[PDB]
C-alpha cells in the first residue's frame, strides 16, 4: 500500500518531500520517476 | 571522459542518457602539463 517515487534503474518504491535530498536508497543516480495514480483511468476501444 | 563537477556530490561518471534527460554537457576535462 502507497508509494511516491521511483528510480530509472533499481526500481525501487522511495517517498520523501522538500529538503530530504533528491537521491535514491543506493544508487546515487538522481533521477526518479512520480509512479502512476489510484484513481483509475477509462478507456475506449477504438 | 565524461565527468559532472557538482556541489553536494564528487565528481560522478557521466553518461550520454543522462545529461540528456538532467539537460547538461556531455564533455570531460582538460589538463596541461604546464612549467614554471
Ligand atoms: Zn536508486
Amino acid at each position: 500500500a502507497t508509494l511516491k517515487y521511483i528510480c530509472a534503474e533499481c526500481s525501487s518504491k522511495l517517498s520523501l518531500s522538500r529538503t530530504d535530498a533528491v537521491r535514491c536508497k543506493d544508487c546515487g543516480h538522481r533521477i526518479l520517476l512520480k509512479a502512476r495514480t489510484k484513481r483509475l483511468v477509462q478507456f475506449e476501444a477504438r | 571522459k565524461p565527468m559532472v563537477n557538482e556541489s553536494d556530490g564528487v565528481t560522478h561518471a557521466l553518461y550520454p542518457q543522462e545529461a540528456r534527460l538532467r539537460n547538461l554537457t556531455y564533455s570531460s576535462g582538460l589538463f596541461v602539463d604546464v612549467k614554471k
